[PDB]
């Protein structure tokens, strides 16, 4: 019975860490596409 | 259906964003390594290769180059690429926007 | 017996896609801090002019 808990609080905090790396993916991929977009429009009007 | 990439004078990717995925199907990974000429259609590399050859020249202001660039598909897509080096006063890398057209 | 091996499946996939997320999150680290570089770069380049 110790060695389940002890296996159910690793999964809980795996599936916590998990969720923790898709929302920080998702906010590093805003921070790119937003990258893009200035240095587009700063080369865009250095022409 | 655009994407930046860096280089250094002898015209070798050192950085490329992701948006050549989509652009020209390469990864970034495939791309880097790289002269941009090896992807050059024959008939066009001379062109190509006299445009990296101005902008060190130039150092600053913009060239720009219209040449087929062989997609990972493998059909020739027409690239209107503009150019320039960044000074520091040496030469630390030409950025390039690479944009199909 | 038969149940802690189940568990013992799931956590090492669960392990598993964490570590192939923060593989993304690795690569896609590298592009942030290179175009940050090229983009401090334009505007201290169009900044001299």
């Amino acid at each position: 019975e110790f060695e389940v808990l002890a296996l159910q609080a690793s999964l809980r905090k795996a599936q916590m860490q998990n969720h923790s790396l898709e929302m920080t993916l998702e906010q590093k991929t805003k921070e790119i596409d937003e990258l893009t977009r200035i240095c587009d429009d700063l080369i865009s009007k250095m022409e | 259906t655009r994407f930046i990439s860096r280089h250094n004078i002898e015209g070798i990717f050192t950085f490329v964003d992701h948006r050549c995925v989509a652009t020209v199907g390469y990864q970034p990974q495939e791309l880097l390594g790289k002269n941009i000429v090896e992807f050059c259609h024959p008939e066009d590399q001379q062109l190509l290769r006299d445009s990296f050859q101005q902008v060190v020249k130039l150092k600053g202001q913009v060239l720009s180059v219209m040449f087929r660039f062989r997609s990972k598909n493998q059909e020739w897509l027409w690239m209107r690429t503009s150019s320039f080096t960044f000074q520091n006063d040496e030469i630390e890398y030409i950025i390039c926007t690479n944009t199909n057209v």
